[PDB]
């Protein structure tokens, strides 16, 4: 409910008076001193200070709605990530995972222990040449 | 037991105001014209002025609270690919 | 003075509106176009690093 209404037809409402004909010589205003005018002016002016606070309630109710929509969509998101991954498994991009899982690591471990074992054997040949 | 006489020591001071509450007119008088001074318009805008400024400041400083609340939106946005890849490494654990 | 004060904080409410309509033209696009973006960004090739 977000309506930037417009700025000008609100700033005239604070400078507007109907000026009805209240008669003098009645008991509506007995002494007709200038006090009841003050009461009726400031009490009628404090309507809009309720109005824009209700607009603050509108803002926060909308933002609660927004983050709630996000939270429910994040609830739904693993139900998309599953069957996304099922798309990722029933296709041929398993050739990423099995080939990058297989060859580099297996060749690394075999060549690593082969280099280590041949280096250790060269060390033992050196050591027996030291001993004898 | 005969305990809890807290309903009971009120009794000699609850019959007392019932005695001196409505039997007054042979004992007192109605004269002397006490003046009553009660709250002109300046006390009325007293009652209204603190009340409007205590929410005037509390809607002036709504911007920094709202600035926090659309800061953490973008904090969630920059935190989201981390959470997506963290969710992805969860299922492939059983997947591989 | 109180009239001027409600005027200036009313103008503050109007620039809250002018800010916030722009923020929701931005945000709700992302919440509407979320699943397409979720398919799109997920296919980035940092996957081999994971």
């Amino acid at each position: 409910f977000k309506y930037f209404d417009d700025i000008r037809p609100f700033l005239d409402e604070i400078y507007k008076t109907r000026e009805r004909y209240t008669p003098f010589y009645d008991d509506r205003a007995d002494y007709n001193t200038n006090s009841k005018s003050y009461y009726d002016y400031i009490s009628r002016l404090s309507k809009l200070i309720e109005v824009l606070a209700r607009r603050i309630w509108d803002y926060d109710n909308e933002l609660k709605k927004r983050f709630k929509n996000w939270d429910d969509l994040m609830k739904a998101f693993p139900e998309q990530a599953k069957d996304l991954f099922r798309g990722w498994l029933n296709d041929g991009t398993i050739d990423s995972i099995i080939h990058d899982e297989f060859k580099k690591y297996s060749a690394g471990l075999t060549s690593a222990f082969a280099l280590f074992k041949v280096t250790e054997m060269k060390q033992m040949n050196d050591f027996k040449s030291e001993v004898k | 037991e005969n305990d809890f006489k807290y309903f009971d020591d009120i009794r000699p001071f609850l019959d007392e105001i019932y005695k001196t509450r409505e039997r007054y007119t042979p004992f007192y008088d109605d004269r002397a014209d006490y003046n009553t001074n009660s709250k002109s318009y300046y006390d009325y805008i007293s009652r209204l002025s603190k009340l409007i400024e205590v929410l005037a400041r509390r809607i002036w400083d709504y911007d920094n609270e709202l600035k926090k609340r659309f800061k953490n939106w973008d904090d969630l946005m920059k935190a989201f690919p981390e959470q997506a890849k963290d969710l992805f490494r969860g299922w492939l654990n059983d997947g591989t």
